[PDB]
């Protein structure tokens, strides 16, 4: 019963803050060119101390033959589709509050957990397309993003279950 | 000579399936409920 | 890693065909999240089929999943059989010819001996090449006693040859580190 | 056709299904069938190695 | 033809020129000479010919 709202809840600002958590800092511990952290958007060494922006997608030395870092390295530049995931999990999490009120049994409960789902589904491709981009650890944060899609994707096993339910509700007082 | 004259390993090469296939995951679900979410209004549409 | 994103994809599948058969009540076999991820499981593995999903949603999906595994697995198997076929490196240089014909590793004796002034007056092509190189090699491969190209060679990390009497060689040979 | 599709579907795949001809005549064609995916698969794993 | 109508100038005064020249045109430039001092600076690092 209200288990359910709770799995809800933690999940969505769980998986939803530990995303950002993940966008923020942490994203692959290596050693730099010397040692730094990364956190997709700039790097931070241990001279030593001071940052940088490591965004740095273009280099002026390659072949660049045919869209393989404009099309590969240019997707994973700018983070698109992690942000889409995480803008998706705030419409998800809103759709939970606006579902709370307003009855509607079944459009709000399950398109909601379609958004949501599909969310972290997406989340899971951008951080395979980091990976591929990648081409000597990862960081503590993208751990934390990753296991929250995971957790993302569990809670969506506990929201579209509760809209079936809501559903043998209804068919159940139909009959 | 200064330019001269094995045991590769796998690790995103083969990735490329992934952001193809595994969106047409969520793409052929997100179809398909479409089609039943017309269907089921269409029953209720016959009320 | 490439694992942890193999059982993301196998979650993720679980979970979107879960919903597949959750949706649109009457009830199917794969209503439960034992069907749903134990089948799923046995998706990834060769075992044998238990509940085929009518669903054509979930029939499509499904063969994307045997897309999935079939290739991953194909290139485990085959590139695992093809990473155990190579079971030894052998020594990519053997012989002193092996050495002429390559530069990567240096190679050098002590500063003077015998072993120094024949290959000073050496005629092989083999042994007059090698000879050239090493007068010529920089730095100096030439060392003072047998210590120095011990600890050198092991300093070297393989990148640096040292050339001496058999003898020695299986005295050294059969001492500690034992790194000859 | 459904039936007929998927099955054949998964039939290219290494796994098996539920439903099995019992024709005896269309058998023979899921046998074959076999035979030849067997052996096209197989020579892909072959040449994956290469 | 081309070359002699090709602008900017291909031409250039030392090998080095041509050498160098095609080591930052990023493979945008094609240097055509002899076979012997080819196969020479072939061997020669960066080992990028």
């Amino acid at each position: 019963r209200g288990v359910q709202m709770l799995l809800t809840t933690v999940g969505a600002f769980a998986a939803f803050s530990l995303m950002t958590i993940a966008v923020g800092t942490d994203y692959w511990l290596y050693s730099r060119g010397v040692m730094t952290h990364s956190g997709l958007w700039r790097t931070c060494c241990l001279f030593k101390g001071l940052c940088k922006q490591i965004d740095h997608f273009p280099e002026d030395a390659d072949y660049e033959a045919d869209t393989a870092e404009y099309f590969l390295r240019a997707v994973r530049a700018s983070s698109i589709f992690p942000i889409l995931s995480v803008i998706l999990l705030f419409m998800g999490g809103l759709c939970i509050a606006a579902s709370e009120f307003y009855k509607t049994r079944h459009n709000i409960i399950l398109s909601a957990g379609i958004f949501f789902v599909s969310a972290g589904l997406s989340n899971i491709i951008g951080i395979i397309v980091y990976i591929s981009a990648n081409a000597y650890s990862y960081g503590w944060s993208f751990y934390f993003g990753a296991l929250s899609f995971i957790i993302a994707e569990m809670v969506g096993v506990l929201a579209v279950h509760m809209f079936i339910d809501r559903h043998k509700q209804l068919r159940a007082t139909a009959r | 000579g200064e330019c001269g004259s094995t045991s590769a390993l796998s690790l995103s090469n083969v990735a490329g399936v992934f952001y193809i296939l595994v969106g047409g995951l969520g793409l052929a679900m997100l179809v398909a409920l479409i089609e039943f979410c017309y269907k089921s209004r269409a029953e209720a549409k016959r009320m | 890693e490439i694992w942890m994103c193999i059982v993301f994809a196998y979650i993720g599948v679980s979970v979107v065909l879960f919903l597949v058969s959750r949706f649109s009540p009457e009830s199917t076999n794969e209503f439960g999240i034992f069907n749903s991820l134990w089948f799923s499981l046995g998706a990834f593995m060769r075992q044998g089929c238990d509940i085929s999903p009518r669903s054509l949603s979930g029939r499509i999906v499904g063969g994307v999943w045997w897309f999935f595994t079939l290739i991953i697995i194909s290139s485990y198997t085959a590139n695992l059989a093809a990473f155990l076929t190579v079971e030894r490196m052998v020594s990519p240089i053997e012989s002193a010819e092996d050495l002429s014909k390559q530069t990567e590793i240096a190679y050098g004796t002590l500063d003077s001996g015998s072993t120094k002034e024949f290959f000073r007056r050496s005629k092989i092509a083999v042994f007059d090449k090698m000879w050239t190189y090493m007068r010529s090699a920089e730095p100096s491969v030439f060392v003072r006693t047998t210590a120095e190209g011990v600890a050198r060679v092991r300093k070297s990390k393989g990148k640096y040859a040292y050339l001496l009497e058999s003898t020695m060689n299986e005295y050294i040979e059969q001492r500690k580190p034992c790194d000859t």
